């Protein structure tokens, strides 16, 4: 059972299928990729140009059955557009600014079956492997956000069993889901209705050339899946918002345990303030906690220099850096705290 | 949040005189009046040794000395947003509700290092009207993450639901 | 070539700059909400200033015919002068016409001199007035902070059209963004009855609003655009730049400092000349925050500096070289107690940092282009 | 294009012209509508759109029908109300009008029932923006304090306004 | 093979991009609103630099458009954050006095300060076949885009806000799908007080670029990238099993080296 239908993932910040009924300076869109629009991505994927799309590869694709599921509609969103400001315009030339308003498709997701050859299909998902060309949504300023050559094809029967095959992946896990998802779907005569019903509706993008750009009309139909039913809610990949590590802590632990046996014989087991024998080790550059323990930046302290230095950095600030030993600095501060400690501490605790 | 009720009702268990350490202390830092270090330290490092959790040490000096200065019955059911809707709403209002609104959400913008004269303006306010309960647990447990903007999302709407009713 | 300066001056509690409900101006900088002055209220306080006076040249006034009778004399001129304001399209709702001209207060009795005689008409007469507002750049506040006017088309008198009326700003001035978070205060104030009566109860009850804070100042000259703006004059351009420089350090602005007078001096002056403009606004995306060890204005600089440092050594450039001076009063605070390498020059007067950068600029003296 | 002091761009202009056809000898209950819509400004075409509309009759007053045949200055009125004392001078808040398009576009896949007024409604209709303007508020008052929250509240509130 | 650029790059308080009313550009992702710079601008910007004119069939006509198709694609910069406009009230003021203190004009202008995400990609092969086989202007006019890329910025409102800002991150890619890395910024970034808004940002491309090397990115094809901050100023996951191949500290080093991997020039 060899594929027979490609899918295509159309996802991106902005989109923007052009509609028919611009013809002017007033640039509007369609609600779902048009199929002039994915077979130009198809031919721009294979690396084919505008006059050599007219002859032979248009012809050929034209004959698949395509349908697009809605997995998010988006918002339409305008864009004031000037072109020529400060500079001539094309017709002699004339100083003058020419003002537009495009239309694209924020925030908006669709799902393509392209029904066809199965050896058509194959060389069309080896060509959108690596495609030729930089592969934009409708529009030049509008790449796609998710890899297109995404889902594997496969053989079916129907549209709507095609359209079924693929999970609905799902962003954030707050976010909630669309509870119909349209279907825009061409419609299939069979030979025996010959006579479409009076829902489908005439959209205008089959196309013949690019560069005298020439269309034909569809007849095309609209129906609706349930999701859960008919499509199973994918879930989302492992990821998280960044936030910066807040390290760990942990001192029962062995190697810890062994790391101050290091440091209290290599500072000879004595303070470094006060020389007297050592108890502890202060832990300076907290950084690299629990499991990548460096024995250079602890520092071996007695009791109370270990108390006097833990009440400096319990005052003031306190970052991932620590108060250091061995700094001709903060000395006057720890002896004070050497005085106040054993002048005023009562054991009675 | 265990370990916040622990370092709640040791506070509440002490006695007279280490409250009046703490009450000499506002305002200060923790690195001089040694005896207050050395009973910070006693409340609060036991706490990390059993309990995984712990509150921050920046807000747990806060809630100490705010309850040494503001005595106040812990008591499920009393956050402070909505004790000061129901003390805004007994008020007049053209003049002292905007003025107190404006001094109850100016907390709303600052961090834990600076939060302790306007969170004292407020406790002042509450005793003014003879307040008996405070939820200090609670107040703990919002302190604790005051970074994250569904905390202050919650603490405004229950303000705003407590003076609407 | 391109001067740019980079100042950090903290302020007493103070409302030098308000918005329309009294509340001191404030803006979103790295998602923290900080304290702002805006760059028109730094500008106009630069350019009235006291040290400026020699260099104000230049009137943006509403009422033109109230200067033109003021200059004429006795002669009455005023309904006339008003009527060729009017004809050039300019409209006029009692007596101060329904926009704002730019123009150098030298060029007044030349249109003195076109309102006063009668030997001319109206219509071509407004067409000459038009010859003057539109060549009458030759002022030094012109020069900096630029000038555009666009006249009315539904009243000219079609026999007026205009030449090129545009000035380019030869100097950038930026928002003073705070280097810390904002902390806004309100002030209760009353005001009390001389005279007693029977209450207690004063005049007045309201509230103020003032806050205090660590401001970062950026501005940039280009002197080329500078030299042109005045037609080559590069005497009275650096003349221009050294009395920017001195009224920019040595002013702030009037507003409410007869209740708080907040006259603060900078506390670090960076004037860099470079080819290509850079501001290091960067520098404190992340807020200052207060250490004992240290105080605001300290740890501000030495964010500064490790900044400038990180700048320099990411975006080093062999064929640009940059140099900078770095101003401190007898040298307090030095560019952190790290590098010592940021700074080409250590100056700590403010006469000889304004001498220095003039001979950088052309070799001139100070005392020499002050007249 | 320009979305002037007077003029709100929110396209798709099919709610003007179904007050004058709906009066005079242009009914015929059942059927679908048409409407070639082409735009040009003096010796200059603008734009041209068409849009069906599906009727099956329901005879309604002329009240409701010309409050929705002058749904464009009902929305340049949404659009130029700002929170500050100046006069007509001013722009109001920009930002509405970015989503002001699509939320017309949304209601208007329903022009039939809404010019037949037997299931949609301009009060019905409100429900659209209500949505758009919930998002808008977390970005004009970006605060988290009650004030703020207060200021969003209300912000939600703006609705447009049936008038002629 | 397809060569791609990811940028992150905070702004001061200013209005960079206008509309016909005078506000912001802005666009819709994630669920909220965010601030936007529309992708001609960014184009005009890069185009018209003096100072990249003056450092480089002609290779601008080659680069950029005028069936001559251009292998540059910038898109439109999208925000990270939600957007926060704002509004500064002026008051003009008149040198002569008069009968009271009126201003002369009153008005109210826009602003607002952003972190943007930017995207740009060039397509090697329609470069070279748009230069007739030439590869080291190819890579000339590679490093010149890349140079005024880095060092520009658009002059909107610039005399007055000022808003010369310089990138804290850079990411240079080579692979042959296209696809960017906005879906990273989905969830807004919120601040937190122990990183910034830049450092958010970048943490969270590098979240993201793992996500994606752990799952479609297989080991059908290597895929090589740089990583470029002043002065290691910000690391892009650190450790992390080298999630960047290399950790740059100076533009020409990154220049060098994307340059020394597509031709091997100097
Ligand atoms: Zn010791």
């Amino acid at each position: 059972a060899p594929p027979n239908t490609l899918f295509l993932r159309l996802e991106g910040a902005l989109q923007s299928w052009g509609s028919n009924e611009a013809k002017f300076a007033l640039r509007r869109t369609a609600d779902a990729p048009t199929k002039s629009g994915v077979l130009g991505l198809l031919c721009a994927a294979m690396g084919i140009g505008r006059a050599e799309a007219a002859d032979s590869w248009l012809p050929k694709l034209a004959n698949l059955r395509m349908g697009v599921r809605i997995d998010r509609p988006g918002i339409r969103w305008w864009d004031f557009h000037t072109v020529g400001a400060g500079q001539r315009m094309r017709m002699k030339t004339r100083a003058e600014t020419l003002l537009s308003r495009r239309e694209y498709l924020a925030d908006a997701s669709f799902l393509v079956a392209l029904q066809g050859e199965p050896e058509l299909v194959a060389k069309l998902s080896a060509a959108l492997a690596k495609p030729v060309w930089a592969i934009y949504l409708g529009r030049k300023s509008c790449p796609p956000s998710r890899p297109v050559c995404e889902h594997p094809p496969g053989f079916y029967n129907t549209l709507e069993e095609a359209l079924s095959a693929v999970p609905l992946q799902k962003r954030w896990h707050n976010e909630p889901l669309p509870q119909i998802l349209p279907c825009v779907m061409d419609w299939i005569p069979g030979y025996d209705g010959e006579h479409a019903p009076d829902d489908a509706e005439i959209h205008y993008d089959l196309p013949v050339s690019f560069q005298p750009p020439r269309h034909l009309p569809r007849f095309v139909i609209r129906r609706e899946l349930v999701v859960g039913e008919d499509v199973q809610v994918s879930r989302e990949t492992g990821t998280s918002v960044w936030r910066p590590k807040g390290t760990r802590a942990d001192y029962n632990n062995s190697e810890y345990k062994k790391v101050r046996a290091e440091r209290l014989v290599m500072d000879h087991a004595a303070c470094m303030v006060c020389k007297a024998p050592a108890t502890t080790v202060q832990h300076v550059n907290y950084r690299r906690a629990g499991g990548k323990e460096i024995p250079e930046d602890l520092r071996a302290l007695c009791r109370l220099c270990h108390d006097a230095c833990t009440m400096l950095e319990y005052g003031s600030g306190m970052t991932t850096n620590r108060i250091d030993p061995c700094d001709p600095i903060w000395r006057e501060r720890i002896l004070a705290k050497r005085k106040e400690i054993v002048e005023f501490r009562s054991r009675g605790q | 949040n265990r370990g916040t009720v622990d370092f709640i009702a040791s506070l509440e268990n002490l006695k007279e005189g280490d409250l009046g350490i703490l009450r000499k202390l506002r305002g200060a830092r923790l690195d001089e009046k040694l005896p207050g270090f050395d009973l910070f330290s006693a409340l609060w490092w036991p706490l990390r040794q059993k309990n995984q959790r712990a509150p921050k040490r920046e807000v747990a000096w806060l809630i100490a000395k705010l309850f040494a200065e503001f005595r106040f019955e812990q008591r499920e059911g009393a956050t402070l947003p909505i004790l000061m809707g129901g003390i805004c709403r007994k008020l007049e209002p053209k003049k002292e509700l905007p003025r107190v609104l404006a001094r109850f959400d100016q907390l709303a913008s600052l961090d834990i290092m600076q939060m302790e004269e306007p969170l004292s303006v407020i406790m002042g306010i509450l005793r003014k009207h003879q307040q008996v309960c405070l939820d200090w647990v609670g107040l703990t447990d919002v302190l604790s993450f005051w970074e994250q903007e569904p905390v202050k999302r919650e603490w405004s709407d229950s303000f705003i639901k407590a003076y609407k009713i | 070539m391109l001067i740019e300066i980079h100042m950090i001056q903290n302020h007493s509690p103070a409302n030098l700059n308000r918005d329309d409900l009294g509340a001191p101006k404030t803006c979103y900088f790295g998602g923290v909400l900080r304290s702002r002055i805006s760059s028109q209220c730094i500008k106009r306080s630069i350019r009235t200033s006291n040290d400026f006076k020699a260099l104000l040249g230049g009137v943006r006034t509403r009422r033109l015919a109230d200067l033109i009778q003021q200059e004429a004399g006795e002669t009455e001129c005023w309904k006339k002068a008003q009527e060729i304001l009017n004809k050039c399209g300019f409209k006029n709702k009692d007596d101060n016409t329904k926009m704002l001209v730019f123009m150098s207060k030298d060029k007044i009795k030349d249109l003195a001199r076109i309102v006063l005689d009668n030997s001319l008409g109206l219509t071509e007469a407004a067409q000459q007035v038009a010859n003057v507002i539109a060549q009458a750049t030759l002022a030094p506040d012109i020069a900096l902070c630029g000038r555009m006017l666009e006249p009315n088309d539904k009243d000219k008198d079609k026999k007026v059209k205009w030449s090129n009326t545009t000035v380019e700003a030869a100097l950038q001035v930026a928002h003073a963004i705070s280097t810390h978070i904002a902390r806004p205060e309100i002030d209760y104030f009353v005001a009390a009855d001389d005279v007693p009566g029977e209450d207690a109860g004063a005049g007045h009850i309201g509230e103020s609003m003032f806050a205090s804070a660590c401001f970062y100042k950026y501005f940039s000259i280009d002197w080329e655009q500078l030299v042109k703006n005045l037609k080559g004059d590069t005497n009275l351009a650096a003349h221009t730049v050294g009395a920017f420089l001195l009224a920019a350090a040595k002013t702030n602005p009037s507003g409410k400092q007869n209740s708080f007078a907040a006259h603060n001096y900078p506390d670090g002056i960076l004037v860099e000349f470079k080819n290509s403009p850079i501001s290091y606004a960067n520098a404190f995306v992340r807020p200052v925050s207060v250490v004992k060890e240290s105080d605001l204005v300290e740890q501000s600089i030495g964010q500064l500096s490790n900044y400038v440092n990180d700048i320099r050594l990411g975006y080093y450039d062999e064929q640009s070289p940059v140099i900078g001076f770095w101003f401190s009063p007898n040298n307090r605070y030095p560019l952190g107690y790290k590098h010592s390498k940021l700074a080409s020059r250590n100056i700590g007067n403010l006469n000889e940092l304004v001498g220095a950068v003039l001979d950088y600029i052309g070799g001139f003296k100070w005392e020499e282009v002050q007249k | 294009l320009m979305s002037n002091d007077r003029y709100t761009f929110a396209d798709r202009d099919w709610y003007s012209p179904l007050f004058s056809y709906l009066h005079a000898e242009g009914n015929s209950r059942q059927g679908k509508l048409w409407l070639v819509g082409f735009a040009s400004d003096k010796a200059k075409s603008i734009d041209i759109w068409d849009k069906i509309i599906e009727l099956e009759g329901t005879d309604t007053n002329d009240e409701l029908l010309a409050q929705l045949a002058n749904r464009a200055t009902a929305l340049n009125a949404m659009r130029k109300k700002p929170l500050r004392g100046d006069f007509k001078k001013s722009v109001g808040t920009p930002q509405i009008a970015d989503i002001i398009p699509h939320a017309e576009n949304r209601i208007a896949i329903n022009a039939g029932k809404m010019t037949e007024n037997r299931g949609y409604s301009w009060q019905d209709a409100d429900t659209e923006y209500g949505e758009l303007l919930t998002k808008v508020a977390y970005s004009l008052e970006p605060a988290q304090t009650v004030d703020a929250r207060l200021k969003r509240g209300n912000f939600i509130s703006r609705k447009p306004w049936p008038i002629i």
